[PDB]
């Protein structure tokens, strides 16, 4: 395929500029749940009337790397232009050629984002840009390391923009570079620590495990869910193998960053050989629309025993993951676990679709109350993964509301 | 404890399978003594018989006790350990599932109805032969 | 409850009512689903079945997971509540099971969604027997397809299996692969000259709607703990999500008609026997093939002394079902039941033919429910001990084969649903009572289906050959609300609208003027959405 198409696939511009399965590709209109609210993606197809067909190379590069449209207004940081600023000029012109010469124009205005005051005006953004230290010399070949190291760095920081989610944001929602690749709450989900820390990060992960995780998102110790589900199903699964090798090579070289209260790797937790009591549901017979079954084991077997066995080691063939020794349950922060319970996991790789059902109020399988999530996550956490964390009603209700509210969001009141 | 320990020992001898869940045993003995008060005397008598006659397996024990009064209790404890139930009514109490012993000899092929086997498409493979005892 | 007024009141919050409410609320109207029973949870039904003693797993009992409410009693045939009294020499043929609640019997249904043949709608025009419908299958095709898409049904996309129901746009899934037993049955009866075909199952061969794919739990009967098959609860909560009102514990018992015979209001009881009245522009009954005529006869007004829409004396009459004879035996070769779903294959070679003028066409199907519990119970039956116990368990779970053969019954006015004058319930409602005659048609059909079952047992060589002398219940509650163009010989028309009441439509199981030969709930959904479109035209 063309260089521009590969560059767009690597940069994952398609996932955020497509409104789901429908919503013809690269027409924007897909809402990002930023702390200020819904930011609607713009249509990027070369349409002369409603698109960016009137865009020229300098304006395209400006919008791609420094966040200015043709009219002159600033683009919201929801565009990852802070990490997208470092592609070389050959890459930006390749994306130019791919956009105007390889995607069909579509004549459909995208929804206009309406932000609450004082974020309604998109003009104060220059102050945030200068305060965030985005510029930004284009990338150059570092000759201290080998070619694969530089290529992995290029994909990680420039194209795949891992730091967009795996690097925590400071008070101004700017990239806090000090904790490089240390994880952050990105809403209902949390990107975990991925540095070379043997316990907090992915330093202890085997090379084949990281390669399989980056190519498919499915391995014995971790499954890509939520933002990784979309990221892998849109950007990495089609990406060639050598670039995955470069990526893992670089991730094996990033400096370490430790998390609070970690002692073993998130995939190194043993399981308690405990289960429910079958007899207890004899008192619960002829007792439909369960509200009285409050015990953690009874709920666990009521909803989750089918896929993850009562032992918590999942399927023999591996389709149902081993909850024991799994990073999502083995992480100290149950935000991955709570988000998995609330929204399930949906990941389409090689036209084959992983899907674990959501257990939020809008579930079709078993819509179950928030206290039930809390007790179930507590049982899962104590018995099979990291027993040092807790899950309460408030945390799950917060994730239901869309993650913890950043302080800046209170200014829109 | 001593009653329950002898209970799990007699069940291991009668079922012939060493791996039995302890909670299932304690609970089955509780239901058993609930149904009849003199279950402890019967189990001590049965253990005495198996020890004195030096019965190696439950097969010879059953063959040599076809008419004695303690055959029904042994048959019924075996029934409770396998089926997981004691009574014969539709409202009886179920004391063990997914660990009841009838589902074990056909576990690898026949799926335990509410617990999933390996993967969403396992039945594409040919099954194991019927003449091999898998495990347990 | 003051008035609970709405544009449309539609009764029975099962798949019928849930689909009707979802389609109506997708067009922006006011809708009142009501149901006779409370809510239930999938996980609780799962746990209730989990702790239910395996003796009723040996003989197929699907109900006790679902509790029975005293105000709205549902049929149980292990120890009987005497809710459904059935009489006649073929009484056992009508031992039909139902569940009342949010989802109905469709809470626990085997997900065998099927299409009828066009000939099935013109039997008397084709064979001079049975009855003809008020419309044709081509009229119902697009409704049938939209139901198939909505429920998420698998199907045999590319196969010229038998002369069967034509399709216009193909099936949004591909059938999951057979288990071992289905393949064995297919090959042995291909040798026997019988044509076995995949059943179309409203399940997930792949993730869809947001529900994971089927894990082969083999517990579609009665309930999957994964939600990989369609349930009426899906459409129920979907309609609720768009603003439609649902009411549990609403047991309709009376209704009122004005001078134009149009229904102004109906009246229901709560569990506390409080009477509450509901008024709406449109009145439609979607409850059951037994519940709907029960309600019609129960509230016979002064304008309608004999019953609602009973000016032709055809409410509850002409009671249809599929007379079935089910068989269980031990195979010479291992059959290994328990792979995948609970039904995956059926013999459809005898679903039509010129023989239909003389005897009934039959459907021979196979039960894929796991025989492990039956094997364990039967092994413990003769008190066998030790390793031999496990060997017998394994051979009985690997050699147990379950078949059934259903027939087609002609409309008989004597097949009736009198309200019992001897039994009553917590609300005082007269309990249903049916009187079934299988007819010489089905007797002649069974005279041949029996030979067919003897051949199916002999060619594969079963032992312990067990045959019931009676007809088994196939639970397809059709007839009682016959279609037609003449008001003097029918109750409802091609648009399901009653002849006596232009305001009353009937989207019930009893609607089918013929029982057909295969499963007929998907026909019921197509009819329900046709009634939805009729209501749309009426109110817009
Ligand atoms: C109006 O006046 C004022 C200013 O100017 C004088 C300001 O500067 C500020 C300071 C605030 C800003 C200008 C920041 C503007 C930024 C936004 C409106 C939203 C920022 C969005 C992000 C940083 C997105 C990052 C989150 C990610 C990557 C989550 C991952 C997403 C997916 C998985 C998809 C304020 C408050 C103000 O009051
Ligand atoms: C064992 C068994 C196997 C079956 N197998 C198949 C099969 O393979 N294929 C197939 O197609 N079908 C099969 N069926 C049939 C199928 O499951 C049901 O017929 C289907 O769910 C249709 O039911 P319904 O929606 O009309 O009624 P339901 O959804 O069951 O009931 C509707 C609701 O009406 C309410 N109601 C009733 N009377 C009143 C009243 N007077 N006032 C107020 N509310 C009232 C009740 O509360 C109930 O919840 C089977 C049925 C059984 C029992
Ligand atoms: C650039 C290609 C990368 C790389 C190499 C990684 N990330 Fe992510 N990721 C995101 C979230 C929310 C999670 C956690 C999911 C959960 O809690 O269940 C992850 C997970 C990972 C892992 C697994 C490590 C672990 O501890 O589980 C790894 C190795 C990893 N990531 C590396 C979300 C995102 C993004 C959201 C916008 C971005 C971009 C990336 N990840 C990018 C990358
Ligand atoms: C979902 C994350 C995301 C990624 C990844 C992304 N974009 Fe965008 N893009 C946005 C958002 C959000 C905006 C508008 C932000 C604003 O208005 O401040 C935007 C705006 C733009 C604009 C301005 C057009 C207009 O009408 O506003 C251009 C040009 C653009 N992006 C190009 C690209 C290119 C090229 C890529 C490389 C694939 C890319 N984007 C990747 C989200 C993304
Ligand atoms: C069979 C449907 C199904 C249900 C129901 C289910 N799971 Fe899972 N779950 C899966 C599958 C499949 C995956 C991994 C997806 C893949 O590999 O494609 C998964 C993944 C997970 C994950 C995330 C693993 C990761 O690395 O991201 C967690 C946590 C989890 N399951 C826990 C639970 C708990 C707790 C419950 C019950 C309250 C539950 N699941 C119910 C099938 C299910
Ligand atoms: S029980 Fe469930 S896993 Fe499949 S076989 Fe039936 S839908």
């Amino acid at each position: 395929i063309s260089r521009g198409h590969y560059l767009a696939i690597a940069a994952d511009c398609a996932a955020c500029h497509t409104n789901g399965r429908d919503g013809q590709f690269l027409a924007g209109g897909y809402a990002i749940s930023s702390p200020m609210g819904n930011i609607y993606s713009t249509n990027i197809t070369p349409s002369k009337t409603h698109g960016i067909g009137n865009y020229t190379l300098e304006q395209f590069s400006k919008a791609l790397r420094h966040g200015i449209r043709a009219d002159g207004a600033q683009l919201y940081p929801a565009m990852p232009y802070d990490a997208y600023n470092r592609l070389t000029d050959e890459d930006v012109k390749s994306l130019y050629a791919y956009i105007m010469t390889e995607v069909k124009p579509v004549d459909a205005p995208s929804p206009k984002t309406q932000l609450p005051f004082p974020f309604s005006i998109r003009a104060s953004l220059g102050i945030w840009k200068i305060a965030a230290r985005i510029e930004g010399k284009p990338y150059v070949f570092d000759h201290t390391h080998n070619d694969d190291w530089n290529r992995g760095r290029y994909l990680v920081d420039e194209l795949a923009h891992c730091g967009e989610c795996h690097t925590p944001r400071n008070f101004l929602l700017a990239p806090n570079q000090s904790a490089y690749l240390a994880g952050a709450d990105i809403g209902s989900w949390r990107a975990p620590n991925i540095t070379n820390a043997p316990q907090s990060g992915i330093g202890s992960w085997s090379d084949q495990d990281l390669f399989q995780y980056l190519k498919t998102g499915k391995t014995a110790h971790a499954r890509a869910a939520g933002p990784m589900a979309e990221a892998i199903e849109h950007s990495l699964q089609y990406l060639p193998d050598a670039d995955i090798s470069a990526i893992v090579t670089y991730l094996r070289s990033v400096p370490a960053k430790a998390e609070s209260g970690q002692t073993v790797a998130n995939f190194e937790h043993a399981g308690r050989p405990s289960s429910y009591s079958v007899a207890n549901a004899n008192s619960r017979r002829s007792n439909s629309t369960l509200t009285k079954t409050t015990d953690g084991a009874a709920l666990y077997e009521a909803v989750c025993a089918s896929c993850h066995q009562s032992d918590g080691k999942g399927s023999k063939d591996g389709y149902y993951p081993s909850l024991v020794g799994n990073t999502t349950t083995g992480q100290l922060n149950p935000n991955d676990l709570i988000a998995s319970i609330l929204y399930g996991v949906d990941r389409t790789t090689d036209n084959h679709e992983i899907l674990m059902p959501a257990f939020g109020p809008d579930s079709l399988v078993q819509p179950l109350t928030d206290e039930q999530i809390a007790t179930i996550a507590d049982y899962v956490l104590s018995h099979f993964g990291n027993a040092q964390a807790t899950v309460s009603a408030d945390a799950v209700k917060q994730v239901r509301a869309g993650g913890k509210q950043v302080p800046l969001a209170k200014l829109a009141s | 404890r001593d009653s329950i320990s002898d209970f799990m020992q007699l069940s291991a001898f009668a079922t012939g399978h060493k791996n039995l869940d302890l909670n299932i045993g304690s609970a089955l003995l509780l239901a058993f003594e609930a149904q009849k008060h003199d279950f402890s005397t019967q189990i001590k008598a049965l253990r005495e018989h198996i020890t004195k006659n030096n019965y190696q397996d439950v097969e010879a024990l059953d063959a040599a006790m076809k008419d004695d009064p303690l055959h029904p209790t042994l048959i019924q404890i075996i029934r409770a350990w396998y089926s997981g139930v004691i009574e014969d009514e539709t409202n009886a109490k179920v004391y063990a599932f997914e660990k009841a012993l009838m589902y074990q000899p056909s576990r690898d092929v026949v799926v335990i109805p509410t617990y999933a086997h390996n993967g969403p498409n396992y039945w594409v493979s040919e099954p194991a032969s019927v003449d091999v005892m898998p495990a347990f | 409850n003051e008035t609970l007024s709405a544009d449309v009141v539609i009764i029975g919050a099962g798949i019928c009512g849930s689909l009707l409410a979802h389609k109506l609320v997708r067009n922006g109207l006011s809708v009142l689903l009501l149901d006779a029973g409370p809510r239930r949870d999938r996980s609780q039904i799962v746990e209730n079945w989990r702790n239910m003693p395996p003796d009723n797993k040996s003989q197929y009992d699907y109900a006790t997971p679902y509790p029975s409410v005293p105000w709205a009693p549902h049929t149980n045939y292990f120890p009987d509540n005497n809710y459904l009294i059935v009489k006649g020499p073929d009484r056992t043929a009508y031992k039909q099971g139902i569940i009342k609640g949010v989802g109905g019997t469709t809470w626990h249904w085997a997900a065998s969604s099927w299409r009828y043949l066009p000939n099935d709608f013109k039997l008397h025009s084709t064979y001079g027997v049975g009855r003809d419908y008020a419309m044709s299958y081509d009229e119902l095709e697009p409704y049938y397809y939209e139901a198939e898409c909505e429920m998420g049904v698998m199907g045999p996309n590319g196969e010229e299996i038998t002369p069967s129901a034509p399709r216009q746009n193909p099936w949004p899934m591909t059938s999951m692969p057979y288990g071992y037993g289905d393949r064995t049955f297919t090959e042995i009866v291909s040798k026997l000259g019988f044509s076995n075909t995949p059943v179309p199952q409203a399940r997930n061969s792949r993730p869809y709607d947001g529900r994971p794919q089927c894990c082969g739990n083999n517990n579609c009967m009665p309930i999957c703990p994964i939600g990989a098959m369609y349930n009426g609860v899906y459409a129920a909560i979907k309609a609720e999500k768009l603003g439609a009102k649902i009411i549990p514990n609403a047991v309709v018992y009376a209704m009122e008609t004005d001078a134009k015979n149009r229904i102004t209001a109906i009246s229901f009881y709560d569990p506390d026997k409080q009477s509450h009245r509901v008024v709406a522009k449109t009145f439609v009954i979607a409850a059951n093939g037994i519940e709907t005529p029960k309600l019609l006869l129960l509230a016979a007004n002064d304008r309608n002394p004999h019953g609602i829409a009973n000016s032709s004396d055809l409410v509850g009459r002409n009671m249809m079902d599929h007379p079935g004879i089910g068989m269980s035996f031990q195979s010479a070769e291992p059959i290994w039941a328990g792979g995948g779903s609970v039904q995956m294959s059926s013999i459809t070679n005898f679903r039509d033919g010129d023989f239909r003028s003389e005897y009934a066409a039959t459907q021979i199907g196979y039960n894929n429910t796991a025989q492990n519990s039956r094997a364990g119970m039967k092994a413990l039956s003769m008190g066998l001990v030790g390793k031999k116990l496990d060997e017998e368990i394994r051979r009985r779970t690997a050699h147990g084969v379950d078949i059934y053969a259903n027939h087609e019954v002609l409309p008989d006015p004597n097949n009736r649903l009198v309200l019992s004058k001897d039994y009553k319930d917590a609300l005082g409602i007269p309990h249903p009572e049916v009187t079934y005659d299988v007819g010489e048609y089905v007797r002649k059909s069974a005279a041949i289906s029996r030979q067919r079952l003897m051949d199916i047992a002999k060619a594969m060589g079963g032992t312990e050959i067990e045959m019931t002398p009676y007809f088994t219940p196939n639970n397809h509650i059709t007839g009682g609300t016959i279609m037609g163009h003449d008001p003097r010989d029918s109750v409802v028309d091609k648009w399901l609208r009653t002849h006596d009441h232009s305001n009353l439509f009937l989207a019930t199981g009893a609607t089918m003027a013929a029982s057909g030969t295969v499963a007929s709930t998907l026909t019921m959904a197509a009819l329900s959405l046709r009634a939805a479109d009729a209501i749309l035209n009426d109110l817009k």
